RNA sequence: UGGCAUAGUUGC
DNA sequence: TCTGAATTTACGGGCGCAACTATGCCGGAC
DNA sequence: GTCCGGCTTCGCCCGTAAATTCAGA
């Protein structure tokens, strides 16, 4: 079945596999993250509620007064999104928080307070996310890219041998908190465990253990096992645990029960260990040499002296053993320090450090943190307590605690945000275990270790950063305030919150100017994952570790859609089906496989969870019941693809597209393209400019419709219904009774956005795609925005392409375009440009927008009105004055003699100069809009008055139109209701449509419905009047302009760039090219039928650049057009519907095992005609990204038409008329007109403004700058003998003021000779060196 | 410098100088009233820190940061580094009389001229136009001449044509890796917005026409113009400065055209007939009576200058083809005939140009290169050499080679699991056997591809070198080599990670076939390597060449 | 009317 | 207990060229 | 609106100087 919208044009689908999971809402991440930031959460886990409950309540430093929290609310936006874009203000909501302040009197901890004062205090504005996932901050739409940082937790790395120049692999364990201080436990070549906080300086690890109030003997007991020596009679009978004997050599003869298990010298083998374990040997006799090297566990005291004889961590010797022999110690504890499994790392760390007591540890840590300051006991204690244990200054977030528990093999996943003694001990023990040899270090690039911050989370973080400062201010004020005088308004200052929030949304590395020149560009900019930004990496630091594709990127990140440049692999793009876990980790769908049957229930799996599973590949054959037909299927168990049997399969890939993103999923025959060329093809689809008319890609992938609909460029019908009205700038849909809510009536109005500027100076324009009385279903597109045809993404145009060299005009990558392409204006683009003239209040008086422009005749000012502003619709070219402003800020006043001399010359120059915003040279077009923003109290001019009057009239007209449309719907509903139970029809037209409150109806719910409709009418009228008043107030009031600017005049030109040589064009498979010639139509190659080819490409670009996908596409495109041709042949000459539907059905049934199966028997011979009309320009074909059409199907489709199966036809030369031998490949390929137009690149300068510090030419073309003769260019000129050229290049042409002025005068005089001089930048260098204590001088000859 | 609004630019030196005067004045005031030793000591320390920050910020530690928390650029920071005076304003400077624009092909140009747009030509040569206008009396005052130029009157264009006649312009591409990245051309005024760049010089510039932009500079003085004309003209840079080989060798379309022209097949139209000269060959080919590649006999007169500089004619009957005879009309006199009696790949054409240069001179070589470009373009257009999907024929030996390699890796893995070999040597053995299998597949592909065509209509079958488009372009050296055609038709082999680590898992499918999801995931590792080495490891080559230049 | 920072992009 | 050589550790410099577009540019007392 | 001021760690490589560790007398 088809819902009357995709039935207009059914895209022939070649996908073999059946779709299981519909493509999710592509903008889900942004909208969901922001919705869970402002939405009220009773649990307080998310967003502003969490921030308030974490900060509030606030008490003074003592228990004097308390400020607590009740709730918060978002006020209505002051201006609409479009109004904000026009005016330039942020689209934000006021944040009003109900705060109550309580007062505690003398000895009233829990008793009734003196007073409670509650007020709804205003705390800054918070920017709002529009329906498309974008923010309007200062009139420009901005996108906050999601960040991919290291998850909080504990991570163990290696620094594998790059240090110490000996190959030893050190080991480091970092405890990364969400908000706090970094703690690192590092090893050294001597295998001593050291610690460092915030990577300041490395100090022994045991110090912090002592800082946690641990005694040395307790530390040794904690980190080591204990060996017991018993002095029963002699020889120190040792308690031996046999499993501890493995891994070393028996230094003595081991014997028990008269059985020498291991002889002297020989090492202990496995068999000996088994025998000892089964023999139940507990105590053994040992020699005296063995204990000579052990370390005593804990301290011992002598009974006689009562003092110490041996302390903890002391290498026992004969002397110490003798000393403790007579003291009465028979049981001696030592540390089991195996050479290769239980290292003495803690023992060496304890020995090396100079710290023995807790206070010494605390002062050492204080001096490390605060170097030089006089330490204090309380200061050091407080510093250490606040480092990792204060809830306010340290917080392992919930995800952080979860990861911390997971990495330590704990059981629970919930804990405290702060660390603990047990946590640090466990981290150290795990690091020591890693050092020993058991366990493995973590890999940072694993996607299970990297989170996904979104706009909501970062906004919450910045809001909390503002709120902590607000808390500090409130706490400070609570101490010095007369409590019973002030409400909680002066107590709270909103400046910190607004400052932080607006400084994050406006000036941040992740809040970026949106790339808006395509639905694809926007939708893939919003689904962007950046490893950079605050808390992330930097493009100059990370290298060749996060750039590479990890095995865990499968299904969670696109490996091919990444930018090429300084940051490659750091700006990863989210995959099509990838979602974000509850904790922020990327997870992807998978079909569950319980038994051998593939169940149709979807489980979302994260990297760590997916690791311990075997997932069958997407391209696995299944039957009707669902069974892996092949005995062995290809799966991937632990990031390692291999072959597994039919039963172990635990999961299957939901779709074949899930490995790529929404950028690379739009490339047909992706699998045949080199991955680099897929990357470039996606990057270049992101740059295509919307042409005049969309052209419905003939060879798509089925993701065009999803991309177009999900991106907020179309007008998707909110509710199904019937198109009641449709014009160029509005749609009105009468909703069906089934979907109609009770009461309000209830017809949807869609106001299409007409020609308006985009962030890239493209054109945003929505055109209706429905007619009057045409049924529409829910979710169907009514109007299609830029680069869209009938709801399908159409970034470029498909046209006839031939692959062959043509007289060198397609030499390297150049494209030869026929004059027919430019004649049809198919690649003609509309670019809207904004020019702002600002009149300011400067010194020497203000600026004026008068039309009395000096030094210019009336001819140049003809196009301006009486107020000095251009007319709307005037065709302006380069140099024309758009808004001529001339200011009293002119020149100085002339002294009596000076003024008399000036007047004697006969000149009436006044004190008014010419600024006069004019069109940039080389830019033409038509003026489509003029907006005058006037500051409060400036006496707006006549043009501003006219604009405001027109705007007020238009606002009234649109409001009245909406009101009467809704009321026509309401009256129609009322009339429909009246048709039963006392219907009046003959006399219903006699009385006016208004006087329907006095009618006669029986007693039922219908009269109640009529009353509800009447009340809806009354409230609609009231809100109508109020809305009109509000719009008039907003239009008539002034504008909050910048400080010191009088008024702004913004003129919108609309240039139309058709096509020309130098305009870069590319396909979808990384194939570029600048047009080299607009060839005449009669000069192009033509086939037997005389149809010329629109474009000629170079075949040599296909083998060198292994993008075979174009050729296949071309062939398929040809086939597609062939089908359309036949339909056109069956349509231009009218033919019976039977034959037409028969041919269409045969075309749609062509395939191997396609799963589309469109049946035309249920079209009613009237939708078939519309389908044929849509298919007469070639049948659209869908080629899924990795489930595409095989070559055999392409040959079959070619043969269905009258086209050769080879895909190559015979062409004749347009010039000579002679046949080209070697039949050439001709088809239909999808060209894109990338946003690199030659007229935006061409630049030239002979003389212009020069920089200030160094008198060199300015840089760039926005300022009339010169090209940089780089250092390598200087080397190149030195390689020649070009000494004079170089000298004039760097002296007379760049920075010799006298030299360049004289050279210019000589050129004008006709003499081409230069005086070399000395560069000014050299003098600048000399002075800069002299600004130091260095005396550099140019000594005489 | 005033910023938008009343606020001035937040300069860096001013802040540092202005917080050194602060400490100095504070310390002077304290010493005036004899403040306690501790306070004056701390003030002296702060003054020392401020002066150290002013002279070289961040050298001592705690680089003081202004608003926006960016360390201030001190004097040391201004004179040193890549952004300092030496490497930003003294060794390389911005220059007037310079423009930039996208480049196009313009095959019609000669080697010594480049197509300059009329608009950039007018904008660059404004002072020269003013001088000509004053000389011809069309504008007495420079204001009048400027007004005439900005209106683009019909008469200033004639001035522009008159002043562009013999005024070379330097054309420079951005990465001027070697001295041929900046070369002088005679401008030809073009109606457009893109610079037309001669096809032959592209190889020197490394300038493809897929969006590349180039910069035009105008020599001003007579010395500079003569240096451009006599040192930097593209017709003087025939030989690369790094080696002796020519640098203006025709790149991809010309070589393909010449390869197609100079070639033979066992049976074509007009085969075996005896021709009276190259002119007859061209007449026959244009008339359609003989194929461009058909074995014939042609009376060729070649000039040998083995005498004391005297060209001696020698007439003989060469067994050749129609295309070879036609091409012989372009070769100059002194060259032998055998120089055009081969297939004329890219290396053959390069050797041809080199020999012409060594034997005849410079001007004959320039003319020969221009004629080679023209004829190659024309006959490549005539050939209609296209690329299809049926041209990447898959070998029938690919599957069995793959199976044998898989059996080898299976047996090596079996040995490894038994402990006979360790992980590193197992990995090395797997890599080597996969490389051997890939080489075998490539060899079988090329064997099946080169002799693919067997053609006969006059008797028994006779094998010949194939006319396949992919092979015809690979053999000619136009574009691609064994590796890329191998990836197209044969198995594409092992990949390498960005850190120069080889993924032991190969890719068993070519590009004509699928490359399923798993295979298109191993490939992305190699693609990431290739793009990272382009954007991250180019700093090493640039640093090395800068060191080499600055030592020598 | 020229400077710095951040982000994005093009050619190598 | 001293003294020289070799080794280890700490710390400062380097990290290609050219080009185009956009926004933002200081926070605290009278 | 006009006037006045002093909390981030996390890269790879190599050359060179300072500190340590041998290895003796
Ligand atoms: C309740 C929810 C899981 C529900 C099961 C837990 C698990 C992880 C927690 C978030 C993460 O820590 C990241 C971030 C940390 C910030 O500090 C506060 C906000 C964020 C979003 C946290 C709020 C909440 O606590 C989360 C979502
Ligand atoms: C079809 C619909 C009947 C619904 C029952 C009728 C009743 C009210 C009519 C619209 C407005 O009210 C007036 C307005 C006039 C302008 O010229 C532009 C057309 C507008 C929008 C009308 C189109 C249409 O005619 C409407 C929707
Ligand atoms: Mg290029």
């Amino acid at each position: 079945v088809y819902s009357y919208t995709e039935k207009k044009r059914i895209r022939k689908d070649f996908g073999k596999r059946p779709q299981v999971l519909d493509v999710p809402y592509l903008l889900s991440i942004q909208l969901d993250s922001f919705q869970k930031f402002i939405e009220q959460d009773p649990e307080g886990q998310y967003g502003l509620e969490a921030a308030f409950r974490s900060v509030f309540p606030i008490q003074s430093y003592s228990g004097n007064s308390e400020l607590q929290y009740v709730s918060y609310r978002l006020g209505e936006p002051v201006f609409d999104v479009q109004e904000c874009q026009i005016r330039g203000v942020t689209y934000s909501a006021p944040l009003r928080v109900k705060l109550r302040l309580v007062i505690y009197e003398r000895e009233a901890p829990e008793g009734t307070v003196k007073d409670i004062k509650e007020q709804e205090v205003y705390m800054g504005e918070i920017p709002l996310m529009t329906d498309n996932g974008t923010f309007v901050i200062n009139g420009t739409e901005r996108v906050i890219v999601s960040q991919l940082h290291r998850s909080p937790g504990v991570f163990f790395d290696s620094d594998k041998g790059k240090t110490h120049s000996s190959g030893k692999v050190l080991y480091n364990a970092r405890i990364i908190p969400y908000r706090g201080s970094w703690l690192d436990f590092e090893f050294d070549p001597k295998d001593n465990l050291f610690v460092r906080i915030d990577r300041r300086r490395k100090l022994p690890a045991t110090i912090i253990l002592r800082a946690l109030n641990y005694t040395t003997e307790q530390i040794l007991d904690l980190f080591f096992e204990k060996v017991i020596f018993e002095i029963r009679d002699n020889k120190l009978q040792m308690e031996l645990v046999p499993e501890r004997l493995r891994g070393e050599t028996a230094s003595f003869d081991i014997e028990a029960n008269g059985k020498v298990y291991v002889e002297k010298g020989r090492r202990i083998t496995a068999r000996h260990i088994r025998q000892l374990e089964k023999d139940d040997v507990k105590l053994i006799e040992v020699p005296v040499e063995y204990i000579a090297g052990k370390v005593v566990a804990k301290d011992y005291i002598d009974e006689s002296t009562g003092e110490l004889i041996c302390a903890a961590n002391m290498e026992l010797s004969l002397d110490l053993l003798a000393k403790l022999s007579q003291s009465g110690h028979k049981r001696i504890e030592t540390l089991f320090t195996n050479d290769l499994d239980h290292g003495p790392y803690i023992s060496e760390t304890l020995r090396v450090d100079p710290t023995n007591d807790r206070l010494s540890a605390l002062v050492e840590i204080y001096r490390m943190m605060r170097p030089g300051e006089p330490p204090t006991r309380e200061a050091a204690e407080s510093l250490f307590e606040n480092l990792f244990f204060s809830e306010d200054r340290y917080d392992l977030s919930a995800v952080g605690r979860m990861k911390f528990n997971r990495s330590l093999l704990r059981e629970e996943i919930e804990g405290s945000g702060i660390l603990s003694k047990d946590d640090i001990i466990d981290v150290m023990k795990k690091l020591i275990d890693i050092r020993n040899g058991k366990g493995e270090v973590d890999d940072i690039d694993h996607l299970g270790n990297r989170r996904i911050r979104s706009v909501g989370e970062m906004a919450e973080n910045q809001f909390r950063v503002g709120l902590v400062r607000v808390e500090r201010a409130v706490k400070e004020r609570l101490s010095l305030g007369d409590l019973d005088t002030l409400m909680p308004q002066d107590m709270i200052n909103a400046k910190p919150i607004s400052a932080a929030v607006k400084e994050f949304f406006g000036s941040s590395q992740l809040s970026q100017f949106m790339d808006q020149n395509n639905p694809l560009s926007e939708i893939t900019h919003k689904r962007r994952i950046s490893a950079l930004g605050p808390g992330g990496l930097t493009r100059e630091r990370a290298g060749f570790e996060v750039r590479d594709v990890h095995p865990t990127h499968y299904g969670r990140v696109c490996p091919i859609e990444t930018p090429e440049g300084p940051n490659i692999g750091l700006i990863n793009s989210l995959s099509v089906y990838a979602q974000t876990n509850e904790y922020g980790f990327l997870e992807t769908p998978y079909r569950k496989v319980t038994d051998g049957v593939v169940t149709d229930e979807i489980h979302y799996l994260s990297a760590i969870e997916e690791g311990n599973y075997v997932i069958a590949q997407a391209n696995s054959n299944l039957d009707e019941e669902g069974h892996f037909v092949e005995d062995l299927v290809t799966c991937r168990s632990k990031g390692e693809s291999s072959l597994f049997s039919r039963d172990q399969v635990d999961y299957m890939d939901v779709s074949t597209q899930q490995v790529v993103s929404v950028g690379a999923s739009l490339i047909p025959f992706l699998e045949h393209d080199d991955a680099n060329r897929a990357l470039m093809g996606a990057n270049m689809q992101r740059q295509a400019v919307p042409t005049l008319r969309a052209d419905k890609p003939l060879v798509g992938t089925g993701m065009e419709r999803a991309v177009a609909v999900d991106s907020g460029v179309t007008a998707v019908a909110k509710r199904g219904g019937v198109v009641q009205y449709v014009d160029a700038s509005r749609i009105v849909i009468k909703v069906n009774e089934d979907e109609m809510y009770p009461g309000e009536a209830g017809i949807d109005i869609y106001n299409l956005t007409k020609y308006t500027r985009s962030n890239q100076n493209t054109c945003i324009n929505q055109m209706p795609c429905v007619s009057l009385g045409e049924p529409v279903e829910r979710g169907d597109v009514l109007a299609d925005g830029p680069s869209t045809d009938l709801g399908e993404l159409a970034l470029g145009q498909n046209m006839r392409v031939a692959f062959m060299p043509w007289n060198g005009y397609n030499f390297e990558d150049s494209i030869l375009v026929s004059e027919r392409v430019v004649q049809e204006d198919r690649f003609t683009t509309i670019h809207i440009q904004e020019l702002a003239c600002v009149s300011r209040d400067t010194k020497l008086g203000p600026e004026e927008i008068t039309a009395d422009i000096p030094n210019v005749g009336e001819a140049a000012l003809s196009k301006l009105d009486e107020s000095g502003i251009v007319y709307i619709g005037a065709e302006v070219t380069g140099g024309d004055i758009l808004v001529g402003k001339v200011t009293p800020k002119g020149e100085t006043q002339l002294t009596p003699e000076e003024k008399l001399l000036r007047a004697i010359f006969g000149e009436k120059a006044s004190d008014v100069k010419d600024s006069s915003l004019r069109v940039p040279n080389g830019v033409s077009g038509t003026v489509i809009d003029v907006q005058v923003f006037t500051r409060d109290g400036v006496e707006k001019d006549k043009r501003a008055l006219e604009i405001e009057e027109m705007q007020l009239k238009q606002a009234k007209k649109d409001l009245s139109e909406e009101l009467q449309i809704l009321e026509a719907g309401l009256f129609s509903r009322i009339r429909a209701v009246l048709v039963a139970g006392g219907v009046e029809a003959e006399k219903l037209d006699k009385l006016p449509r208004d006087r329907w409150l006095e009618l006669g109806l029986t007693d039922e719910e219908k009269q109640n419905q009529l009353e509800q409709l009447a009340e809806q009418y009354d409230e609609l009228k009231h809100e109508f009047e109020k809305k009109l008043e509000a719009k008039r107030r907003k239009i008539t009031q002034g504008d909050d302009l910048a400080p010191g600017v009088l008024k702004i005049v913004k003129v919108y030109l609309a240039v139309k760039r058709r096509i020309q040589p130098g305009d870069k064009m590319a396909g979808r498979h990384g194939n570029k090219g600048v047009i080299s010639k607009i060839n005449p139509i009669e000069d192009m190659p033509y086939d037997e039928n005389g149809t010329p080819v629109d474009i000629v490409l170079n075949p040599l670009g296909v083998p060198s650049r292994m993008n075979i996908g174009q050729i296949l596409e071309t062939h398929l495109g040809m086939a597609a057009k062939g089908i359309g041709d036949k339909i056109n042949a069956m349509l231009k000459q009218q033919q019976e519907v039977a034959k037409l539907r028969e041919f269409i059905q045969r075309a749609y049934d062509l395939g191997a095992d396609v799963r589309q199966k469109v049946d035309l028997s249920t079209f009613s011979d009237e939708e078939v005609m519309r389908l044929a009309e849509n298919l007469r320009k070639g049948m659209p074909i869908a080629t899924p990204v990795f489930d595409g059409a095989k070559e055999a199907e392409i040959k079959e489709l070619l043969k269905l038409g009258d086209l050769p199966t080879s895909g190559q036809i015979r062409l004749y030369d347009g010039r000579t008329g002679e046949q080209f031998e070697r039949p050439v490949t001709v088809g239909y390929m999808y060209m894109l007109k990338l946003n690199h137009l030659v007229d935006d690149k061409m630049h030239a300068r002979s003389t212009g403004s020069y920089s200030l510090v160094t008198q060199q030419p300015l840089g760039g073309k926005a300022q009339f700058g010169g090209q940089r003769f780089g250092e390598m260019e200087v080397w190149a000129l030195e390689a020649y003998g070009a000494a004079y050229t170089l000298q004039e290049m760097l002296t007379v042409k760049s920075d010799d003021v006298n030299g360049r002025t004289k050279m210019y005068k000589n050129i004008v005089d006709g003499n081409h000779q230069m005086e070399p001089g000395m560069p000014e930048s050299f003098n600048v260098l000399l002075k800069e060196i002299r600004s130091l204590g260095i005396n550099i001088e140019l000594e005489d000859e | 410098v005033p910023l938008d609004g009343g606020r001035f630019a937040t300069s860096d030196l001013n802040d540092l100088y202005r917080r050194v005067i602060n400490r100095n004045n504070r310390l002077k005031r304290l010493l005036d009233l004899a403040a306690p030793d501790i306070i004056v000591r701390n003030e002296k320390r702060m003054l020392q820190e401020a002066v150290d920050a002013l002279l070289d910020n961040g050298r001592r530690g705690r680089a003081i940061t202004g608003s926006n928390k960016r360390p201030l650029k001190s004097l040391a920071d201004m004179i040193k580094g890549k952004q300092g005076r030496f490497r930003q304003n003294l060794l390389g400077k911005r220059v007037d009389y310079s423009g930039r624009s996208v480049i196009t092909v313009g095959p019609y140009l000669r080697l010594h001229q480049c197509g300059l747009p009329k608009k950039m030509a007018l904008e660059l040569f404004k002072p020269f136009i003013y001088g000509k206008l004053e000389l011809r009396g069309l504008a007495t005052t420079i204001k009048a001449a400027k007004k005439m130029v900005e209106r683009e009157e019909a008469v200033v264009w004639d001035i522009l044509d008159e002043v562009i006649r013999e005024h070379p312009v330097l054309l420079n591409r951005a990465p001027t890796l070697h001295r041929l990245g900046i070369q002088a051309f005679e401008p030809v005024l073009i109606e457009g917005k893109a610079i037309q760049l001669h096809p032959l010089v592209c190889a020197a510039y490394n300038a493809d026409f897929d969006g590349d932009q180039m910069a035009v500079h105008v020599p001003l003085t007579l010395e500079a113009q003569l240096e451009a004309r006599a040192l930097m003209m593209s017709t003087n840079n025939i030989l690369s400065p790094a080696n002796g080989e020519p640098i203006i060798v025709p790149s991809q379309d010309v070589v393909l055209g010449l390869y197609y022209m100079t070639r033979d097949c066992v049976n074509a139209k007009g085969e075996g007939m005896v021709l009276t000269g190259p002119k007859e060959a061209e007449r026959l080919y244009r008339s359609g009576l003989a194929s461009l590649h058909a074995r014939v006999k042609v009376r060729i007169t070649e000039y040998e200058k083995d005498a004391n500089g005297e060209l001696v004619a020698k007439t003989s009957l060469k067994d050749t083809t129609v295309g070879r005879a036609i091409l012989w009309m372009i070769v100059p006199k002194g060259l032998p005939y055998s120089i055009v009696n081969q297939a004329l790949g890219k290396k053959a054409i390069s050797k041809m140009l080199n020999t012409c240069y060594r034997i005849l001179g410079l001007k004959p070589t320039v003319i020969f290169a221009d004629q080679i470009m023209y004829t190659g373009f024309a006959y490549a257009a005539r050939s209609g050499a296209s690329v299809g999907i049926d041209d990447m024929v898959i070998p029938e030996k690919k599957h069995e080679i793959i199976s044998e390699a898989e059996a080898e890796v299976a047996e090596i893995q079996e040995q490894f699991q038994s402990g006979l070999v360790t992980a590193g040597e197992r990995y090395n053995k797997v890599i080597d056997i996969w490389a051997a299998a890939n080489d075998r597949v490539s060899k079988a592909m090329m064997d099946n591809l080169q002799t693919e065509t067997v053609i006969n209509r006059d008797g028994q079958e006779e094998k010949q070198v194939s006319f396949n488009s992919i092979y015809m372009m690979a053999d000619s050296g136009a574009r691609g080599s064994a590796a890329q055609i191998r990836q197209l038709a044969g198995m594409r082999g092992l990949m390498a990670k960005p850190d120069g680590s080889i993924i032991e898992t190969p890719i068993t499918a070519n590009f004509r076939e699928g490359l399923n999801v798993l295979q298109y995931f191993i490939s992305t590792h190699g693609a990431r390597k290739g793009l990272a080495d382009t954007a991250l490891k180019t700093a090493n080559s640039g640093y090395l060449t800068r060191r080499l230049v600055d030592v020598a």
